[PDB]
């Protein structure tokens, strides 16, 4: 792929997302989704191999079905009220269709099956883009129509997402599938609090995006895609493994790290609405994500796995390409808990 | 309160800017100076607490715990510097950083005025301990231990968090002073029962309560010597402290709710004291003895009388000092013979007489010989339990006997008899080990002269 | 220097397993008799005479 | 004595295609080191045509 | 080493839930707790009912 | 999971099943030790056809040099066991 | 190879007394070891233990125990000089207490 | 009997066993879009019936 | 401006520098054949950059100061002890073979970087395409296990697929008895221990696998011992070749850009050399790995990045 | 609602069901996607014509435009899939699991 072509494709993806963000008309939001998918399919296939082709095909099928359901919901809403503005849907059937379509776009359970496969089939850069930037548009649409959310369906999908993310992550040795299941669980956390406080949803999205960017950049810097490949990093760059262990602890929600701030806030917000059982179950379930993060930390930085002889050669060479935003991303992923009240700036 | 927190924070750049051969000296000297500075919080007012600011406050209960933490840091450095000799400079600095962060989190935990900040710091203590255990532990089991030590804790603490925020939604505050002054009775209902359980269970598992204690033998046995010292001396007390702060809003529910926990604590102190009689590992015996003493503390907190609270405070302080000393004593022999089996190295009094004296004094304090503060706390708890119910003495009495039966047993197993013939690498005791033993034991005997310093606010 | 197969294992059922366990504990196979195979956790360890 | 560190046998627990190997996933194979599978011998048949005689 | 390992680590891998094992575990685990609960609850209920009747002879009982 | 751990007994049964399906063989005069040319009175081309049936049954090719040696059902069983690495 | 991996052999522990017959158990370098001993002893036994005990022993009576004793002495003297009971069964004045007007 | 077996059996070992079984059930999929989209159809029907009719 | 996407976007192209004399050339041959002199003479006559055969310490030549490092910090293998004890149970044979393949991969990356950045051609002695013959010999003499061969094939399969084969493959043919005579006349005691079977295995592997495989994508020039001494005829034979066979004519600016992104960034080149396949011969334990890495970081100019080690004379560190 | 509206909505439901239940060929699923788009076009056109929403008359055309893009996208992917396997059967797309 030409660098100019790749830049144009990335700009088209971002401009489709922004068109979704800035539109007041349902047709323009649908157009933004369509443009985003059209430009995003080639990016998944930059490095050509059968696995990338399969991931692109699965992604296209899922997103096209979601787009068709999205348009059907829009058309039913127009039928029952001659309105195109994205304010609040006037038909419960259209609302159910829209909720299911946006859940399929986000990958919430039980529409989660494509996320680990597509993440495993693409490179780490494509995985970073897919798991960070692709969540903005459906979440923005869901935030705009939050007052029309049926709480039962949304909360059921969120709880299923948390549970399934934990259970699926428990079984993985590939790092991309671990990241995908973490994404599913975090998306469940994001959508659990949506019918109550969209500011908490935005804060959770920001924290998750920062930690995911740090994780994927640390995985690109130490070019590992499996657990055993990552077990070799300590013998070449120990600082990377130490920072990765701290970031993994933050992703587990352990205080006083940054990852604790969203869940905490979400929990307290839910208790303001006499929701007690569900936050308790969600936290006890996120314990599973913490468990497999700790397993990765055990294999990567807290113990020293055996290495190979050829590693000596790698001792003689540095990294020619540096990621400029990795240190800031790590610091934001760990030490921003004392700045918690700043969330008032988000509303 | 910043006059203690800020120097503890300054310990970090000071240890990261030192030479490769001067880290231990600087860390020990300035930790001792910080302990001396913290010694000034014992000037308590009686009626109310020392309210430094909106964030921090000191109490007749918090001050001995803070002094114990600050005193335990230099002893931990002294015990650590032996087995870390072959280690690289950067990793040694990282280990010392872990210890300093643990001290900072503990001193901020013991003085926070609101329950949410207390929860945040009380959970933040988990990370340095887990890192220490899993990174500088010696055996392959350490990883498993860490997992236990993590999840057993979190399964207790996550409900509490929910309960905490729930309380602030109905009361409007989680500040301890406001919470105490505006306290209202807890009605008898399922909601109140589950709120009680959520408020109690995290501190229960941190004590640990019998039945929820399986994490402790693993974590204490597989931890390095400093990790074991801090786990036994200070961390186990957190839950105890938490209970004395949280039970002010749980009345009168505690009168009927506390029954299963009291039964578990008494029968489990009997069970763990019996377990100590058949233990092939020397560290496991000390861990189970810690479990028994903390069961006594749990009973004292549950029965909720002024004498019980005084006894609990005294017993927490005494147990911290005694257990840390016992772990250090075991670690000396482990460094000698590279094994934890009790019957491997016998007849050590013949080869190490002063270490045998230290062993005897530690064993005597462990079985609560009067007038040691261990005996003071135990006697106060026993009297309060007798007032609660006259039958309790039976269980209490049994525990006392069994305690001696295992305490002297350990001594008799390791000091008396004849030496093992083929073990020929038992060198004379170093000055460092003797000084560590003395710095453990002298404050213990000194505190007998002024017991009111460690009897808490109910004094 | 005590390797993985020199540690006690599960309860032996075949005669070859019994001979291997007996040699592992430095006993005659005629003299080696483990605890009964209930769930008490004794496993492979020999049941020695109850003398003091 | 020295601290225990993982060896090859300890490391191979994390080398399979999946944790917790069952009987169905025992035949699963880890993906290639680069994300490139070997090409399949799916030979595309040409079309055979009779050009003439009529 | 074999003795220590068998006494400590080899026990759970060789444990089977058995009617004997289950019954002994249930007895030795929960029986004493319920026995002591019954004893203490009986004693304290008797004492509280005695107090409510105005007869305990609690004179000079000012430390608790 | 894949096919169960094929054993010598199943291989022997399959070999006799496909051998008795051959029309030029008396179904009861055939035994595992019977020589094709001598006991069964078959020719070389009949033996080649039997090897084709063997290849069809067990799903793997057999070269000519080896097939010239398989001269009775037991030799076929031994060859299949060696090729499939079966000890019992 | 019949070996599984290339590994360093487990070394034997070194005696600090071998190179330094009076080695204090603090460090391999005799000067650093001696000064570690000196600083530990001076700042633990000499300063924290002796000064700290002395400082704790002479802490001012902020707990108000002598004050309470003198107040009790004054109250007892006054109350037994005027025929009043030494203590009242009521901690607060019943005159400022308004019980519910009806009990049935 | 108690510390090494039954207290181990009830709280930690049962948790590990249950979570391992659930993880094996959840993550062991054949990776065929046919089955996934059949499940999607089932989910759409369930959401359209059990939730959309409750408003 | 370091070369990257931005340099490619505005200006910098590869095809503008190819000038018909690029012609990646490798001069192969058996042990002790005079391929080195022929390679040097070809480079001198055709104006190309010569690459001496990549040894154990080739990586040391291109990093830090060009001086070689200690054997336990670089290579961890010995050719002399391979000649002494080819069947040693410490796995020196396959460790040496894997290290030499890694060195040859790095040298091929360096040569491709030079050619794609300057347009000047390169001459190599051996290559990653012919490194296997020794391996096969090692396997046919019982010096290495089958598992080592499988691991080598995995590494080669994931590494050599990313590069373009050389334009010209020159083979110097010397019979085995002449090779043995040259070895005996050389005088080095360790090479005296080479048996005729090992040399015959190398020759068989060459003649039966390497040349037939390379002839499909490259042009092969075979020369005997006597006719290899005249560099002029070899050079004029190369000068009159038609390079219309392999994948080089199919290369445009974009594939050249991908290749140039790959040939720099030596860590990305060496990525799959250390795949987590645990062969005892090449697996290093955690304690030995830690000790050797700590020893490496204490080298005079290796603690920090090249321009940040003040103990080797780096200045203005606080402003860099 | 007229019975024509119900027929069009049922057509969309049938096309969605046909897409969600896969047979071997991927081309059939692509055709189901196209049918879904056609039913959406018809439904929107009928609503806009009935309500006399003049400016919305350009809405269906835009729909068609993006339909084409989607169609093209699918066909592109199909080509590559066939090139890998010589077939467009969806059971060959199983290299990745959950
Ligand atoms: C806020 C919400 C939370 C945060 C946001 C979410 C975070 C997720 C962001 C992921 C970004 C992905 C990425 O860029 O690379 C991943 C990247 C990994 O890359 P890598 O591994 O190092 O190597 C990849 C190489 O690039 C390998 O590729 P290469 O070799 O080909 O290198 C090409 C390179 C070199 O680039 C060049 O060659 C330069 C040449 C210029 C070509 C000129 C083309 C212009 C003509 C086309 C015009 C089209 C306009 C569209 C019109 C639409 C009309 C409707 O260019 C790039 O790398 C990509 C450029 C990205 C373009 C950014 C421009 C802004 C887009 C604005 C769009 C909005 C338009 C208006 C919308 C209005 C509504 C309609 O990740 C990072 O390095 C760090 C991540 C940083 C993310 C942001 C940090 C937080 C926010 C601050
Ligand atoms: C009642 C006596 C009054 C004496 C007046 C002066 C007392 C000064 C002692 C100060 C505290 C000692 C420091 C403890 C560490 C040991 C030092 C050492 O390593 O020895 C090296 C030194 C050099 O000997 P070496 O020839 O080089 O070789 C020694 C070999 O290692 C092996 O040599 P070894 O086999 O001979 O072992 C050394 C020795 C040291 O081993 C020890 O265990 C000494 C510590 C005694 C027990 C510790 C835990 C028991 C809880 C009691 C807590 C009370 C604290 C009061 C305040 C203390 C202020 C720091 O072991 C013993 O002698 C047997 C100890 C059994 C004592 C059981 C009696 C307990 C209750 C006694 C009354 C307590 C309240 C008094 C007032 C009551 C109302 C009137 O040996 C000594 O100097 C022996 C120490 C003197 C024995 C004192 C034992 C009774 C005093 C209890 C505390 C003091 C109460 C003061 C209040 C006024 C009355
Ligand atoms: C090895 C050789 C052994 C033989 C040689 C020994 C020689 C003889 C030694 C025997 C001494 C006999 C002891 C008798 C007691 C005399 C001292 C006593 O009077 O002082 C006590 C005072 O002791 C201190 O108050 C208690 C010690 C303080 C404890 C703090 C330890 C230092 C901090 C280190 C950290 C510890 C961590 C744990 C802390 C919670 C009592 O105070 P008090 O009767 O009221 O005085 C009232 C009058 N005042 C108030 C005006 C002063
Ligand atoms: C190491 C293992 C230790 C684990 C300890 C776990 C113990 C946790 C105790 C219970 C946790 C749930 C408590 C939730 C926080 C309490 C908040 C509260 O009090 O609100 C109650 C809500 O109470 C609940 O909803 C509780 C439901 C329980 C949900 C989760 C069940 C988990 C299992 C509970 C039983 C086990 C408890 C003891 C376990 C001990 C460990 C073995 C009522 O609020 P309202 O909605 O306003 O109603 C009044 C006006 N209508
Ligand atoms: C569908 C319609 C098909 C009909 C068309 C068929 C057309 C094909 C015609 C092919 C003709 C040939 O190839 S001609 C075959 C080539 N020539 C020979 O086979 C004769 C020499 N062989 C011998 O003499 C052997 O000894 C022998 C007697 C075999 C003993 O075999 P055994 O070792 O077992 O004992
Ligand atoms: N891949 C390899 N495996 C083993 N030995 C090698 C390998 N490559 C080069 N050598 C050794 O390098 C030595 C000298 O290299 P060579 O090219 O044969 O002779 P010359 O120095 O005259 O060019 C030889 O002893 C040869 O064995």
């Amino acid at each position: 792929m030409n660098p100019i072509i790749y830049t144009t494709l990335i700009m088209t993806v971002m401009s489709g997302t922004m068109l979704v963000m800035i539109s007041s008309h349902w047709l323009l939001i649908w157009i933004g989704f369509e443009m985003n998918l059209l430009a995003m399919i080639p990016v998944l296939m930059k490095n050509f191999n059968p696995r990338a082709t399969e991931a692109a095909t699965k992604y296209f099928l899922t997103q096209a079905t979601a787009s068709m359901m999205l348009m059907m919901a829009i058309i039913i809403n127009l039928l029952y009220s001659g309105q195109w503005t994205i304010t609040k849907m006037f038909n419960p059937v259209a609302m159910t269709m829209m909720t299911m379509a946006l859940a399929m776009k986000l990958g919430l359970s039980p529409f989660h099956f494509w996320v680990p496969e597509v993440t495993q089939g693409i490179s780490l850069q494509a995985g970073l883009l897919l798991l960070t930037w692709q969540k903005l548009a459906p979440l923005s649409v869901l935030c705009q129509i939050s007052q029309s959310i049926n709480p039962n369906l949304m909360l059921t999908m969120a709880m299923l997402s948390i549970l399934i993310g934990g259970w699926g992550g428990l079984n993985q040795t590939q790092l991309r599938k671990i990241m995908a299941y973490s994404s599913i669980a975090h998306m469940g956390w994001m959508t659990a609090v949506l019918p109550y406080n969209t500011t908490m949803t935005i804060l959770n999205l920001l924290i998750y995006i920062t930690m995911t960017l740090a994780m994927f950049m640390l995985l690109i810097h130490s070019s590992a895609t499996t657990t055993l490949s990552l077990s070799h990093t300590w013998n070449k760059m120990p600082v990377i493994t130490s920072l990765m262990m701290v970031t993994l602890l933050s992703m587990g929600g352990l205080p006083p790290l940054s990852g604790f701030m969203p869940k905490w806030m979400i929990i307290q917000e839910m208790t303001k609405n006499e929701s007690i059982i569900m936050p308790t179950l969600m936290a006890m379930t996120a314990l599973l994500n913490l468990y497999f993060y700790m397993r990765l930390a055990y294999s990567s930085s807290l113990t020293m796995f055996p290495s190979t002889n050829n590693m000596k050669m790698k001792w003689q060479f540095e990294h020619t390409k540096q990621m400029k935003l990795l240190p800031t991303m790590i610091v934001l992923s760990t030490l921003v808990l004392p700045m918690t009240p700043a969330l008032s700036s988000l509303n | 309160m910043l006059k203690i927190i800020i120097p503890t924070t300054m310990l970090l750049p000071m240890t990261w800017m030192s030479k490769h051969n001067m880290i231990w000296i600087n860390a020990t000297v300035h930790s001792l100076l910080i302990s001396l500075i913290s010694l000034s919080l014992l000037n308590q007012l009686g009626e109310n607490s020392l309210n430094f600011s909106l964030t921090f406050f000191s109490d007749s209960l918090s001050a001995p715990l803070l002094v114990l933490t600050t005193w335990l840091l230099p002893l931990m450095l002294m015990a650590s510097q032996s087995h870390l000799s072959k280690e690289t400079t950067t990793r040694k600095k990282l280990y010392i950083t872990m210890l300093i962060l643990l001290q900072l989190f503990l001193i901020m935990t013991f003085t926070a005025t609101e329950l949410i900040l207390f929860y945040i710091l009380f959970e933040a203590t988990l990370v340095p301990t887990l890192i220490i255990i899993t990174r500088w532990g010696n055996q392959t089991e350490r990883l498993n231990a860490g997992l236990y030590f993590l999840f057993y804790t979190l399964a207790g603490s996550l409900p509490l968090l929910v309960a905490l925020v729930y309380i602030q939604n109905t009361t409007g505050s989680l500040n301890f002073l406001i919470i105490h002054y505006w306290s209202h009775p807890l009605s008898n209902s399922w909601s109140n029962i589950f709120m009680w359980l959520a408020c109690i269970m995290a501190f229960m598992v941190k004590m640990p309560l019998y039945g929820l204690h399986l994490w402790l033998p693993k974590a204490h046995v597989e931890a390095p010597i400093a990790g074991s010292m801090v786990l036994a001396a200070v961390l186990l007390k957190l839950g105890g402290y938490g209970m004395m702060r949280i039970t002010t809003i749980l009345n009168p529910l505690t009168n009927y709710m506390a029954y299963p926990f009291l039964m578990l604590s008494m029968w489990g102190m009997i069970m763990t004291s019996s377990i100590c009689l058949r233990q092939t590992d020397l560290k496991s015996l000390i861990a189970y003895s810690s479990v028994s003493h903390m069961a006594l503390v749990i009973v004292a907190i549950m029965i909720q009388t002024p004498w019980s609270f005084m006894g609990a405070t005294a017993l927490m302080i005494a147990h911290g000092l005694t257990s840390s000393m016992l772990f250090c004593l075991a670690n000396t022999n482990y460094e000698r013979v590279h094994s934890r089996t009790m019957i491997l190295a016998r007849g050590l009094q013949t080869l190490l007489p002063l270490m045998a004296t230290w062993w005897l004094v530690a064993s005597l304090t462990n079985l609560a010989l009067p007038p040691s503060i261990n005996l003071i706390g135990e006697l106060f708890i026993i009297t309060a339990s007798f007032s609660w119910s006259n039958i309790t003495i039976i269980l209490m009495g049994m525990n006392m006997m069994i305690t001696a039966l295992y305490s002297l047993y350990m001594l008799i197993t390791t000091q008396r008899g004849k030496y093992t013939h083929h073990i020929n690498n038992i060198k004379p005791s170093f000055t460092r080990e003797n000084a560590l033993m003395a710095l453990h034991i002298l404050p213990l005997l000194l505190l007998t002269l002024n017991p009111k310093m460690i009897l808490g606010p109910l004094y | 220097h005590v390797t993985k197969d020199m540690f006690p294992g599960p309860y032996p059922k075949t005669p070859e397993e019994r001979a291997a366990a007996a040699k592992k504990y430095n006993m005659r196979v005629e003299d080696y008799e483990p605890y009964p195979d209930d769930g008490m956790g004794y496993g492979d360890y020999p049941k020695l005479p109850d003398r003091s | 004595a020295r601290q225990w560190q993982p060896d090859v046998e300890w490391a191979e627990q994390f080398g399979g295609a999946v944790m917790y190997p069952t009987k169905e996933t025992a035949h699963w194979k880890p993906p290639p080191w680069n994300d490139v599978d070997p090409p399949k011998d799916t030979l595309v048949s040409n079309l055979t045509l009779n050009f003439g005689p009529q | 080493i074999r003795w220590t390992y068998a006494r400590s680590a080899n026990i759970y891998p060789n444990f089977r839930p058995t009617p004997k094992t289950s019954l002994l575990g249930a007895l030795f685990g929960i029986g004493p707790l319920f026995f002591w609960y019954y004893v203490f609850k009986t004693d304290r209920d008797k004492k509280e009912k005695l107090i409510q009747e105005g007869k305990l002879d609690q004179t000079f009982n000012i430390s608790y | 999971s894949d096919a169960p751990p094929l054993t010598l007994e199943a291989i022997k049964d399959r070999v006799l099943y496909v051998l008795k399906l051959y029309d030029k063989i008396d179904p009861e005069k055939l035994s595992v030790n019977s020589h094709f040319m001598k006991d069964l009175g078959l020719d070389s081309l009949d033996q080649v056809e039997i090897i084709m049936a063997m290849e069809d049954e067990f799903g793997f090719e057999i070269p000519d040099i080896d097939a010239e040696k398989l001269m009775c059902p037991q030799e076929i069983v031994d060859y299949i066991a060696d090729k499939k690495d079966v000890y019992e | 190879p019949t070996i599984r991996l290339q590994e360093d052999p487990d070394p034997e522990d070194e005696n600090l007394y071998e190179k330094n017959p009076d080695s204090h158990g603090y460090d391999k370098d005799p000067i650093v070891d001696l000064w570690n001993m000196r600083v530990v002893f001076f700042f633990g036994f000499s300063i924290v233990l002796v000064l700290g005990s002395t400082f704790v022993a002479y802490l001012p009576d902020y707990r108000m125990q002598e004050w309470a004793r003198r107040e009790a002495e004054r109250l007892v003297k006054y109350r037994e000089a005027n025929g009043l009971p030494l203590m009242e069964s009521n901690c607060f004045d019943p005159n400022k207490i308004q019980l519910p007007e009806d009990e049935d | 009997l108690l510390d090494l077996i039954w207290l181990e059996t009830i709280l930690p070992k049962t948790t590990s066993f249950i979570q391992m079984k659930m993880s094996i059930m959840v993550s062991n999929q054949k990776g065929l879009i046919k089955l996934y989209f059949l499940s999607f159809l089932i989910t759409i029907m369930i959401s359209m019936t059990l939730f959309n009719y409750h408003e | 401006l370091q070369y990257g996407p931005l340099a490619f976007v505005l200006g910098e192209r590869t095809t503008r520098k190819l000038t018909e004399t690029s012609k990646v050339i490798t001069v192969d041959g058996n042990i002790c054949s005079g391929k080195g002199r022929l390679a040097r003479e070809i480079a001198e006559k055709l104006g190309l950059r010569h690459f001496p055969e990549a040894g154990i310490h080739y990586a040391d030549s291109t990093t830090g100061d060009g001086k070689p490092l200690d054997v336990q910090l670089s290579g961890n293998c010995s050719l002399e002890k391979f000649y002494d004890d080819p069947k040693s149970n410490d796995g020196n044979s396959y460790r040496l073979q894997s290290w030499l393949y890694a060195s040859r991969l790095l040298q091929y990356a360096d040569a491709l970087e030079h050619l794609l950045s300057t347009g000047q051609g390169v001459v190599l002695e051996r290559s990653i395409y012919s490194d296997f013959v020794f391996l096969e010999a090692m396997y046919r003499q019982g010096f290495i296990r089958k598992q080592c061969v499988e691991h080598y094939n995995e590494v080669k399969k994931v590494t050599a697929c990313e590069y373009l084969p050389p334009h010209v493959v020159v083979y110097v043919d010397v019979p085995v008895p002449e090779i043995q005579s040259r070895i005996q006349k050389k005088g080095n005691p360790h090479e005296m221990k080479i048996t005729a079977a090992y040399l015959q295995d190398i020759e068989n592997a060459y003649k039966k696998t390497f040349l037939p495989e390379m002839s499909e994508k490259c042009e092969v020039l075979q020369y005997s011992a006597r006719e290899a001494e005249d560099a002029e005829k070899v050079v004029e034979d190369i000068e009159y070749l038609k390079c219309d066979k392999g994948p080089w004519p199919d290369q445009d600016d974009r594939t050249f850009h991908r290749l140039r992104m790959l040939v720099q960034n030596k860590l990305e080149v060496l990525n799959y050399t250390t795949i987590p396949v645990y062969l005892p011969e090449i697996t290093i334990g955690a304690h030995q790995s830690d000790r050797v890495f700590q020893k490496f970081t204490e080298l005079p100019g290796r603690k920090y990045s090249p321009g940040y080690n003040e103990d080797v004379g780096d200045k203005w560190i606080w402003l860099k | 609602m007229p019975l024509v509206y119900m027929n069009i909505i049922m057509a969309f439901a049938i096309a969605l069901a046909g897409l969600l239940m896969y047979r071997s060929h991927l081309m059939s699923s692509l055709l189901c996607l196209e049918g879904m788009m056609l039913s959406l076009f018809i439904m929107s056109t009928l609503i806009i014509l009935n309500t006399h929403f003049t400016l919305a008359n350009m809405m269906p055309i835009i729909l068609l435009v993006f339909a084409a893009c989607e169609a093209a996208l699918g066909l592109s992917l199909l080509v590559m899939v066939s090139n890998t396997y010589g077939t467009d059967y969806v059971q060959n797309l199983n290299l990745l699991q959950c």
